[PDB]
């Protein structure tokens, strides 16, 4: 009832409260990268490849670990996601033997 | 070893909850360290889930896993101490005593360990002996207060 | 590509557990098999170990994982995103393949 | 006639007891009624141990006392009236000198009061506070009051207390706590101990007037395990006030009732953090988790919890008994009141300080100071810890408050400030402070485990003469990608001395890159040893003096030092009676 | 005198001097405008609307009105992000595809 719609990299979803972007992002098929996330316990915030711009908040914020609300606008695609996921990964190559 | 007083101790503290800190450090206060048979016994008879006390006592920046000397020796390698010469100080002491820091003396009389800050800026480089500090050190007078103690 | 000045701590373990592999090298340090061990499976074999690069994830007392509490359900398997923990072979010769 | 001596934890590291029980044998052994009574650290640590004694109205501070000089001091003056002034440094005419442009509010009884003994706390006017905002007020007003007064959170962040204060009151559930957060792991900063140590009764105080103003029963003091002295007279001061019934059921009559316990903690710099601090109290790895919930909402065991630290507790039953608008007479009309400053380094007068905000750096470096130490040239200053940053000598200027030292790219912290003159090299106080951070990190996140770590070996590159070029431009997006990826605030201030000391002393690292010298002549690697052959004359004195035997020439003739086999030990220019070896 | 009232409510001029073409002579050519109650109105609850959405049916309104509004869109800064534009009602089915 009076349906959370939210709005994700230019597009508009209907979604279900109480869930995580990234869990809505899967289920309308946009990808988000995630190492840490699993549904079936608590989220844990280590990784930092969840990240994702809302519009509101100055920072960014953890898709993994944020409960979607009505209207709002997110993406996942700008620079500065990007030049962190670049770095967590050039961070994570750094130690990995194989 | 004495798993006894490790046991008036734990009994004790059977019942409060988040009771990990304080039974080891009263376990370090009676042991001096930590062995792995004290571990074992206080990660049973009140559980605490076996690897989780474990991992509490590697963090937490304090528990020492070794047997040490007679006397500790705490050089302060805070900013203020660094800035005034830490480092000399150091030298001096791993040279006349043949021990690296995280080390303990052949004879097992002196230790040798590293601390955030004695707080006691005013009297930097510092250093702490078997809670006695002694301020404002050259070289020469850590060298001649260690000849003392020995 | 790796440069020299950096350094990767390379491991010298014997875990000759019959079902499960663990490899030091390639953990990213996710936490995910640790919190699903303690959390659903409630036997807590492996924990955490040390701070900043000296974390490692390794069963209780550092004992091998057959001496310790350990079920071999495999679910610490199930949950790791990379090849850090791996289940071992049914068939007579296993092999990376789809 | 009464004498204090002032004992703590800097007394006791030059004399102490060699000193008090001293004079107290000399007191037995002359069995005139004198009180001795132990005091903490006024904030002269400078001259410490310190002793005052009151002859009639007057004061006489003629510190600086071994067991010889306190029995020459009880034998000239306690005994006979005569002052000894080739040892007196302050009188009662002749005061406050460096404590005349300070204002103390929370260290109003330091180095004045028994910490042990209730009694002189209520004789200068203690426990008012607590009564006028029981007896007289209600907690909203007690917000009302906080909010007045302009009270900033007296950590690193600077956070409006009263806005803490209302958030907890609001929160729903039946078990508040209040946690004062005693567990500062900067070094070079010692405000905490010495407040614990010289009035725990005002912490204890404003503990209860925040317990009141939020309806908690419960508190908790988080202080480190390594502070001995500290922890016993909280002991003491909590059975002092429980016996008084200041603390514990139905305080001076009021239905209202407050108990409080300590927890000694394991010395973690990540437990400074809010969640952390959580964390270790509920006897778990102190690691910080995901805000939000925020602690005022759900903290200590889920209830709702206002954490504070210790010197914010400390100032409240000032600003309570005298009013929030006089403590919003001091400071600046975004930073109102007063601030501690362990001051410390290369610096003349060291210790505790304490100032108003809106006053200059130079004033604080030079007037309160006294300057350098040996006369040399002001270079930096580090403010905040080894997660703050190094204010040059260009910005000396810069008055102390949150946003002026935030514009200048450093924090507050705690309030440690180092002074640095022109022999301190900053690369190598850059590698110093990320290797104290790397050995604090909890290795949660990826940024805080692995890139500090990395811009902890560029840094040991650069000071070992195998800086390349380009490491500048690493370091700097380093530092960039760690402060926007880390989680807590423990990775997001870290590279806060690589990035100032970049932005104000980028030429050192240029000298350290491109010519492998080092201008502060403190990196050994980057060190070279010459002997100037106009200036010395052929004595062999340095050679024999070196067991790498690195130095080689003939008698009466100037040497020369092979620098592909020198050590760099120094012990070539110590014993240098003729000045020629230079270091280059 | 719409846009007049909506210019005198603060706009910010900078980030429409920057994506815009001719802003400064749009504001030289209403120097001398004066403003209605009515008009006044309007513009105030325009400007405080978070998330305003403007209809227009194209069978009855002329395109230089449409322009006009496209201008009052543009100015405030409510226009290219979700929840916030011009919807445009065509006339025929498919007009939008001749
Ligand atoms: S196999 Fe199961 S019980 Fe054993 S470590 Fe993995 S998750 Fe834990
Ligand atoms: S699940 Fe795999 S990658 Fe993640 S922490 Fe465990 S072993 Fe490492
Ligand atoms: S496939 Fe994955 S786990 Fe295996 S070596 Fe490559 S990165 Fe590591
Ligand atoms: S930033 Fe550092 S201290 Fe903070 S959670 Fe991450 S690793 Fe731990
Ligand atoms: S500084 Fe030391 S190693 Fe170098 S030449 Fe002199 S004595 Fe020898
Ligand atoms: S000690 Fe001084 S004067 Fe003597 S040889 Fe060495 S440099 Fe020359
Ligand atoms: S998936 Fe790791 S931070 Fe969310
Ligand atoms: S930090 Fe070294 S004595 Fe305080
Ligand atoms: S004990 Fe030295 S300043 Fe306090
Ligand atoms: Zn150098």
């Amino acid at each position: 009832m009076s349906k959370i719609s939210i709005n994700i990299n230019g597009r508009e979803l209907v979604v279900s409260a109480g869930q995580t972007i990234l869990q809505a992002a899967a289920e309308h098929g946009i990808e988000i990268p995630h190492l840490c996330h699993d549904e079936r316990i608590q989220p844990y915030g280590a990784c930092g490849l969840c990240v994702v711009e809302v519009e509101g908040s100055p920072k960014l914020v953890r898709s993994c670990a944020t409960s979607v609300q009505n209207g709002q606008v997110i993406r996942t695609d700008t620079s500065r996601t990007v030049v962190a996921r670049k770095t967590a990964l050039q961070l994570l190559a750094s130690d990995h033997r194989g | 070893i004495d798993l006894t007083l490790l046991e008036p101790v734990f009994k004790e503290y059977a019942g409060k909850a988040g009771s990990i800190i304080g039974i080891l450090q009263k376990t370090q206060e009676i042991y001096g360290y930590l062995p792995l048979a004290a571990l074992q016994a206080i990660a049973d008879n009140t559980d605490n889930k076996r690897a989780k006390i474990y991992g509490i006592a590697t963090f937490y920046s304090q528990f020492r896993l070794n047997p040490v000397g007679k006397y500790v020796i705490l050089q302060c390698q805070g900013t203020a101490c660094h800035v005034l010469g830490s480092k000399a100080i150091g030298s001096a002491i791993c040279d006349e005593l043949g021990i690296t820091p995280g080390q303990t003396t052949a004879d097992g009389l002196f230790t040798l360990e590293d601390v955030a800050c004695l707080g006691c800026c005013s009297l930097a480089p510092v250093i702490m002996i078997n809670g006695e500090a002694y301020g404002k050190l050259t070289p020469t007078s850590v060298r001649k207060i260690l000849q003392d103690i020995a | 590509e790796k440069d020299s000045q950096v350094e990767c701590h390379k491991t010298t373990e014997f875990d000759n557990h019959p079902f499960i592999e663990r490899n030091p090298d390639k953990c990213v340090l996710c936490g995910l098999c640790v919190r699903v061990c303690d959390e659903v499976v409630g036997a807590t074999a492996i924990g955490l170990v040390g701070r900043g690069f000296d974390s490692v994830i390794m069963p209780e007392f550092k004992l091998p994982l057959s001496e310790t509490a350990c079920i071999s359900c495999g679910q610490c398997v199930d949950v790791c995103p990379t090849g850090a923990c791996m289940e071992k072979q049914v068939s007579y010769k296993q092999i990376p393949a789809n | 006639m009464k004498v204090r001596v002032g004992l703590g934890s800097c007394g006791i590291a030059a004399g102490g007891r060699k000193v008090m029980d001293r004079l107290a044998q000399e007191i037995k052994n002359h069995g005139k009624e004198i009180e001795l009574l132990p005091t903490g650290c006024i904030g002269m640590c400078f001259y410490e141990p310190i002793v005052d004694v009151f002859d009639g109205d007057k004061v006489y501070s003629y510190a600086n006392v071994t067991a010889d000089m306190a029995t020459e001091i009880f034998n000239s003056h306690i005994i006979g009236g005569q002052p000894l002034t080739q040892y007196i440094v302050s009188t009662t005419e002749k005061p406050y000198t460096i404590l005349a442009k300070q204002v103390r509010i929370a260290l109003r009884n330091c180095g004045v009061i028994d910490p042990e003994n209730v009694d002189e706390y209520k004789a200068n006017d203690g426990y008012k506070a607590l009564s006028k905002a029981l007896k007289e007020m209600t907690p909203e007003e007690v917000i009302e009051e906080i909010k007045v007064a302009g009270l900033r959170g007296r950590g690193g962040a600077g956070f409006p207390t009263w806005f803490k204060w209302n958030a907890a009151r609001q929160s729903k559930g039946e078990i508040k706590y209040v946690v004062c957060n005693a567990d500062e792991g900067d070094p070079g900063a010692f405000m905490d101990r010495s407040v614990l140590e010289g009035d725990p009764h005002a912490l204890l105080e404003g503990m209860a007037i925040c317990g009141y103003a939020i309806g908690a029963n419960e508190g908790h003091i988080y202080c480190r395990a390594e502070y001995p002295l500290a922890i016993k007279r909280l002991e003491i001061a909590i059975a002092d006030a429980k016996q008084r019934n200041l603390l514990g059921k139905n305080i001076m009559g009021t239905n209202f009732s407050f108990d409080m316990k300590i927890k000694k903690g394991a010395g973690a710099f990540v437990c400074g953090e809010e969640t952390a601090l959580i964390a270790s109290l509920e006897g778990e790895r102190g690691m910080p988790r995901l805000k939000p919930p925020f602690p005022a909402q759900s903290g200590f065991w889920g209830k709702p919890t206002n954490i504070n630290n210790v010197e914010t507790f400390a100032n409240v039953p000032w600003i309570m008994y005298n009013g929030g608008s006089a403590y919003a007479a001091y400071g600046t009309e975004k930073s109102k009141g007063t601030k501690v400053f362990a001051l410390a380094g290369k610096i003349k007068n060291g210790g505790l300080v304490e100032v108003p905000m809106g006053m200059s750096l130079r004033e604080v470096i030079y007037d309160i100071g006294g300057g350098i130490l040996n006369d040399r040239e002001f270079k930096a200053v580090q403010m905040g810890g080894p997660s703050g940053g190094c204010i040059p000598k260009q910005l000396l200027d810069t008055p102390v408050d949150y946003d002026s030292i935030n514009k200048t790219g450093a924090i507050m912290g705690s309030g440690g400030m180092i002074v640095m003159d022109e022999t301190t090299c900053m690369v190598d106080m850059a590698r110093f402070f990320l290797d104290f951070t790397v050995k604090e990190s909890c290795g949660k996140c990826i940024y805080c485990r692995i890139g500090t770590k990395r811009m902890l070996e560029i840094l040991e590159r650069i000071t070992t003469g195998e800086g390349r070029e380009g490491d500048i431009e690493e370091l700097e997006e380093l530092s960039i990608s760690i402060k926007d990826g880390s989680l807590c605030g423990l990775g997001q201030t870290a590279p806060n001395p690589v990035l100032t000391t970049i932005r104000y002393f980028r030429d050192e690292y240029e000298a350290h890159i491109r010519d492998k010298k080092c201008p502060a002549k403190s990196c050994k690697p980057l060190l070279t040893y010459t002997i100037n052959q106009d200036n010395c004359k052929g004595c062999t004195l340095c050679a024999q003096k070196c067991p790498v035997q690195a130095i080689t020439g003939e008698k009466k003739k100037p040497h020369v030092i092979d620098q592909a086999l020198c050590t760099k030990c120094g012990n070539c220019a110590s014993v240098c009676r003729l000045d020629a070896v230079c270091i280059e | 005198v719409f846009l007049k009232a909506l210019l005198n409510l603060g706009v910010d001029e900078n980030k429409v001097a920057e994506k815009t073409e001719g802003f400064a002579e749009l504001k030289a050519s209403l120097a001398d405008v004066k403003v209605s109650e009515e008009i006044q109105a309007l513009a105030q609850k325009y400007a405080k609307a978070a998330k305003p959405l403007i209809v227009i049916d194209e069978d009855t309104v002329s395109a230089e009105a449409v322009k006009l509004m496209a201008y009052a869109a543009v100015i405030t800064g409510k226009i290219g992000a979700a929840y916030r534009g011009i919807i445009l009602v065509r006339t025929k089915n498919n007009t939008q595809g001749a």
